[PDB]
RNA sequence: UGAAACUCAAAGGAAUUGACGGGGGCCCGCACAAGCGGUGGAGCAUGUGGUUUAAUUCGAAGCAACGCGAAGAACCUUACCAGGCCUUGACAUGCUAGGGAACCCGGGUGAAAGCCUGGGGUGCCCCGCGAGGGGAGCCCUAGCACAGGUGCUGCAUGGCCGUCGUCAGCUCGUGCCGUGAGGUGUUGGGUUAAGUCCCGCAACGAGCGCAACCCCCGCCGUUAGUUGCCAGCGGUUCGGCCGGGCACUCUAACGGGACUGCCCGCGAAAGCGGGAGGAAGGAGGGGACGACGUCUGGUCAGCAUGGCCCUUACGGCCUGGGCGACACACGUGCUACAAUGCCCACUACAAAGCGAUGCCACCCGGCAACGGGGAGCUAAUCGCAAAAAGGUGGGCCCAGUUCGGAUUGGGGUCUGCAACCCGACCCCAUGAAGCCGGAAUCGCUAGUAAUCGCGGAUCAGCCAUGCCGCGGUGAAUACG
């Protein structure tokens, strides 16, 4: 996650395509969920602390 | 089979429509 | 199978580069990086430099080639 | 690298999450961001008082924000100059007018959070590790707890093995889920590297 | 009988804990055997080695690297290469001024990035009648602290993961034994899936693991009826449509249920065999969960981090290219080679999920992909959605064939700024190899294998035949 490179939050895109996500709290752009915009990582861990509401560890 | 674009299998595996499977 | 639909795509970039180069006669050579663009009748007899990614290309593009694209004659990798 | 988060493994039952508030597929990734960004400036600054958890409820453009602290004077401040500030500082950082109540913890031996802390600074101000260990595990063990264990990563006194220091006493089964065991986690940057601190203690069940 | 020079820091003895033998006893696991279906051969997809390249970014390396990081490479991503450009900088906090600055808009050039600019405009403070002066804020320019660095080290690290291995087992306290390392306990007999429980015992207990507490599936009940229904009845555009009712089905919260409790047989016990009642019987089926530790395992390219190294460039911006090269080699898969089959009709029967600038009913246009119009749903209520295998009828008649759909020529449709390199999709034409695969090798013990289709994450689109789940039909075999 190069600093430069998160300049991605940068709206103007030139073109709407261009624009893609990165991981809100890693920067991480090769995995990040729409619905929480964090990487599978970061999910993870938060997921663990408990700071995701809801979230819970899925068994069946 | 499913390779064949021109059949129903065809269309059904490549989870497409079109002549050989038509939206009913 | 080639497509694209309705608006045969051109970078303006040297069409309107081009187009006008028509007025004044024509031209020797016009480089571009834009192989992107499809070529076009008011092309024929004139002589574009394509960018293949590490150089510009002569192209002498002819009727027989009015409807490919720039890139397609300027190949982008070197082999045996 | 085995065994889960001792917490995350604990969410259904013996445990709570620090963030109750319900969300669409619209909003829940913003006023989680935000729910973070809080944490943020909170852990950040708060860090002295000694915060061992920030609950975080909501309900509409309404934040319960709850710091929980064994110091609740550091929250406050000068007659309440303090809970002022930083009051002002949250709402400034997200418009939604926000509360922030402040708990003391009644015995911070028994926040693994700050157990945590605690070993994590003695290390940086160079104590020996084993010491510390020992020592915490006994705080937490005589201040009531079931059980307690620490354990400290590597590099051990600027060592260039890099180990991992043990510790511990009565129960503390991280494969039972009603056991209802806080855990916590604690940096600890240094002049040769970083180490690691993990603090566990036992407390009651059913 | 018996040396010396020279040379070494050991040579040795007994005992300890381990590890190991082509030592012994005992026992387990899809380990072998038994059995069912594959891979290895073909075509193609995908990862990799190797070559090639301006570059083909980097990592992963027997098991435990190779549809692995990547749950989405056309530009972006992107870390690589060629070229055109920036320099307190794309981001933080700050400082000394030479000065004008909040901001708004047009042009020159250019591939873009940039570099030049030409203007429209002056609020905020304390002054001053005013002209105007000095200051906040913000923006520029010139030096400075400093930013930035997928730049090295995973043998300096955290965190997280993999692995032996859900394999049991690893330990402590006190006592006892031994000069001591250490031993006893944890060994032994019975028994378990289990260091599971029993019995015995110089030990008596405890901790981390087993197990149990959590989730799903199977039977029943109690609140609770915008999804069930003539169940029972009245209406019928015979559509559970309307009225109507919660019985039933469901939907989802809470409980009941199993305890080897009962009977018989064997034991000394724990338990073992068997029988009843029960939806379920002796861990009912599946999951979450993986001890002290091992592999100087993996990851500095998620992130964090000590130290090194570059700081008009190892930072930063673009446009284009590359990551998509190919004589060739391997892994994982897909589609097949056909009649227990293929094709075209007609008709049945799911479960999980997803959807407000998104699913998209229905209608019209088109062979079609898709266009145009348009109802409905914040979704047990509308849409995705057809279920396919099946069943019924019909065709093909053993052929490289109505098997198979590779490759190639056309003509189109979508997404997108843009599909040459390098997208998926449709239609016409083409119609490859392939006749069941050498040596060798993989999976699985039952709703499993084998077969059939369906959804989702990522995502504009897609190179998904990959992953992660869902339900239909449903075997064989285990002496040992
Ligand atoms: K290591
Ligand atoms: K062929
Ligand atoms: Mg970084
Ligand atoms: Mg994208
Ligand atoms: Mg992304
Ligand atoms: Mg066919
Ligand atoms: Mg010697
Ligand atoms: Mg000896
Ligand atoms: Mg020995
Ligand atoms: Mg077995
Ligand atoms: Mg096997
Ligand atoms: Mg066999
Ligand atoms: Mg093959
Ligand atoms: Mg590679
Ligand atoms: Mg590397
Ligand atoms: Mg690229
Ligand atoms: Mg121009
Ligand atoms: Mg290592
Ligand atoms: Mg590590
Ligand atoms: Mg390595
Ligand atoms: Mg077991
Ligand atoms: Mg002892
Ligand atoms: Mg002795
Ligand atoms: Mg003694
Ligand atoms: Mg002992
Ligand atoms: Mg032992
Ligand atoms: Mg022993
Ligand atoms: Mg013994
Ligand atoms: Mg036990
Ligand atoms: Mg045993
Ligand atoms: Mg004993
Ligand atoms: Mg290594
Ligand atoms: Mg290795
Ligand atoms: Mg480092
Ligand atoms: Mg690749
Ligand atoms: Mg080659
Ligand atoms: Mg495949
Ligand atoms: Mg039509
Ligand atoms: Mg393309
Ligand atoms: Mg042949
Ligand atoms: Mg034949
Ligand atoms: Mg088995
Ligand atoms: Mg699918
Ligand atoms: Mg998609
Ligand atoms: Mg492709
Ligand atoms: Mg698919
Ligand atoms: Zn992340």
């Amino acid at each position: 996650a190069r600093k430069a490179l998160i300049e991605k939050a940068k709206r103007t895109p030139k073109f709407k395509v261009r624009a893609y996500t990165r991981c809100v709290r890693c920067g991480r752009a090769r995995s990040v969920y729409r619905f929480f915009g964090l990487c599978r990582i970061c999910l993870r861990e938060l997921a663990h602390k408990g700071q995701l509401p809801g979230v819970r560890k899925a068994s069946w | 089979g499913k390779g064949d674009r021109r059949t129903r299998r065809g269309k059904i595996w490549r989870g497409t429509y079109g002549k050989y499977r038509p939206r009913k | 199978p080639r497509s694209l639909k309705k608006g045969v795509f051109v970078d303006d970039h040297l069409l309107e580069k081009v187009l006008e180069l028509n007025a004044k006669g024509e031209k020797r050579l016009i480089k571009t990086w834009s192989r992107r663009s499809t070529i076009v009748p008011e092309m024929v007899g004139h002589t574009i430099a394509v960018y293949n990614g590490k150089q510009h290309v002569p192209v002498y593009i002819t009727e027989n080639m009015v409807g490919h694209k720039l890139g397609e004659f300027a190949p982008t990798r070197t082999y045996r | 690298g085995n065994k889960i988060h001792p917490i995350g493994f604990r969410l259904g039952i013996t445990r709570d999450w620090e963030s109750r508030w319900y969300a669409g597929k619209k909003q829940y990734r913003h006023l989680l961001l935000e729910d973070q960004r809080i944490r943020g400036l909170l852990e950040k600054e708060l860090y002295s008082a000694g915060l061992a958890r920030v609950d975080i409820e909501r309900a509409a453009d309404n934040v319960a924000v709850t710091v929980h602290v064994a110091k609740p004077g550091v929250v406050i401040g000068r007659g309440g100059e303090r809970i002022r500030v930083l009051r002002e500082e949250l709402a400034k950082l997200t418009g939604k007018n926000v509360a922030l109540n402040v708990q003391e913890v009644q015995n911070p031996n028994l926040s693994a959070p700050l157990v945590a802390q605690r070993v994590a600074e003695q290390i940086e101000r160079r104590f020996a590790v084993r010491r510390a260990i020992k020592q915490a595990v006994q705080r937490v063990m005589e201040s009531g707890a079931k059980g307690a264990k620490v354990i400290v990563s590597g590099r051990i006194g600027g060592a260039e093995q890099a180990r991992t220091e043990w510790a511990a006493q009565g129960r503390v089964p991280l494969h039972t889920l009603r056991a209802n065991i806080d855990y916590g986690f604690a940096l600890a940057r240094t002049t040769y590297g970083v180490l690691g601190v993990k603090a566990y203690i036992f407390l009651g069940e059913v």
